[PDB]
């Protein structure tokens, strides 16, 4: 599983002695975070899943 | 404002441990750098601090050699160099990252207050 | 990594002249660039970030233009408290580098 944005911090001061962490800026170009399974080893599990059910 | 040790003068071998106390809090708000600048000569990133996470990030070159701490007490951050050499003669600065009014950077921005420098002599 | 050569080292120039610096990247930084000034002693006093956007303290004489990998910065008509040593910085990648400075000299 990966997000593959590169955020950037930027902490913003709410109150007496307490900060709020924001999210300042995205370096880079944005994509859609995921993750991946292998299909053949995900596949052969679920058989094995199926052959105890 | 960022306030460092006095210029120092150390041995080939030597370790020298420089600081850095902050009089303004901005402890828990902002990124910390080090920063070197060899004799008349650009500078040269070295490390970086995040004190509120407690993250540090030592450039690969100066990976193994050194080492930066924080004391939240009494709010100083500590540099300690321990190979010295010829060539690590320089002024040494620490930094503070932009804080456009409260909202400071944490993780990437210009450096926009800096520390006297610790002028670090090391002859061989 | 990410390298800076910055063009024009050691110009000279005049009171009341111009001068155009130049910063130019290994790889683009969008525009994520700032331009330092440091006198031979101080720490260095930030003018510009994002390439283009003063700060407060800094004349409008100052101008900083350029982005992608090419960055200028031009002092319209100077002043003789502006000759130093000028470092240009991107805050891209992970961790910032500057340039190698480039002086302004006061030979008339
Ligand atoms: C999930 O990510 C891991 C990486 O943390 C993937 O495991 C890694 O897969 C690579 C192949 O792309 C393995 O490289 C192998 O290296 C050996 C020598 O080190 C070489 O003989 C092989 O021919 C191959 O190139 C790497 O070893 C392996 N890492 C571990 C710890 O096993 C994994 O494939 C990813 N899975 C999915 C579904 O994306
Ligand atoms: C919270 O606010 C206080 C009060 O504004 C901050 O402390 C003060 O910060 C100013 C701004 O840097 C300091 O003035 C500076 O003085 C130096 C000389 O020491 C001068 O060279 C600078 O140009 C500037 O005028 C002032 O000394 C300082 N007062 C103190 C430390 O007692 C404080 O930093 C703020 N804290 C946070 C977390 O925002
Ligand atoms: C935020 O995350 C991005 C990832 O999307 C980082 O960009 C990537 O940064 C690495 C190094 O940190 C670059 O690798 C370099 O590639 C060049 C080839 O041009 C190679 O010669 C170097 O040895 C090095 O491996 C990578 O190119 C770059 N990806 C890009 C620009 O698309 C970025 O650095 C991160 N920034 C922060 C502030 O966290
Ligand atoms: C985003 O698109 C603009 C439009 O051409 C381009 O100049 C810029 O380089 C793009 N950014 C990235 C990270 O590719
Ligand atoms: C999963 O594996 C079974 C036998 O192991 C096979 O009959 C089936 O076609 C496989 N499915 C996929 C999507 O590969
Ligand atoms: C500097 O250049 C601008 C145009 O870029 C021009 O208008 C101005 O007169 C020039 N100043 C001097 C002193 O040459």
């Amino acid at each position: 599983c990966t997000r593959p944005n590169n955020n950037t911090r930027k902490s913003i001061r709410i109150g007496p002695g307490q900060a709020f962490y924001a999210t300042g800026d995205i370096i880079g170009d944005i994509r859609q975070a995921h993750c991946n399974v292998s299909k053949a080893t995900w596949n052969e599990t679920l058989g094995k899943v199926v052959k105890q059910l | 404002q960022l306030v460092q040790s006095g210029a120092e003068m150390k041995t080939s071998g030597s370790s020298v441990r420089v600081s850095c106390k902050d009089s303004g809090g901005f402890f828990p708000y902002a990124g910390f750098r080090w920063v070197r600048q060899a004799p008349g000569q650009g500078f040269e990133w070295m490390g970086g601090v995040i004190p509120a996470d407690g993250t540090k990030h030592y450039a690969p070159k100066f990976q193994a050699r050194m080492k930066m701490t924080v004391v939240e007490s009494s709010r100083t951050l500590y540099m300690e160099l321990r190979s010295l050499t010829s060539t690590d003669t320089a002024t040494y600065f620490c930094a503070r990252l932009q804080c456009a009014g409260f909202s400071c950077e944490m993780d990437s921005g210009p450096f926009d207050l800096w520390g006297q420098g610790t002028q670090v002599t090391v002859p061989s | 990594d990410i390298q800076m050569t910055q063009s024009p080292s050691t110009v000279a120039a005049f009171v009341g002249g111009n001068v155009t610096l130049s910063c130019r990247t290994s790889q683009g930084v969008g525009n994520r660039l700032a331009w330092y000034q440091q006198k031979p002693g101080k720490p260095p006093r930030l003018l510009i970030s994002r390439a283009s956007n003063r700060h407060g303290g800094v004349p409008a004489r100052f101008s900083g233009g350029g982005s992608g990998t090419i960055f200028t910065l031009t002092i319209k008509g100077l002043q003789s408290d502006d000759f130093a040593t000028f470092f240009c910085q991107q805050y891209y990648d992970s961790r910032e580098t500057f340039g190698q400075g480039s002086r302004v000299m006061m030979e008339k």
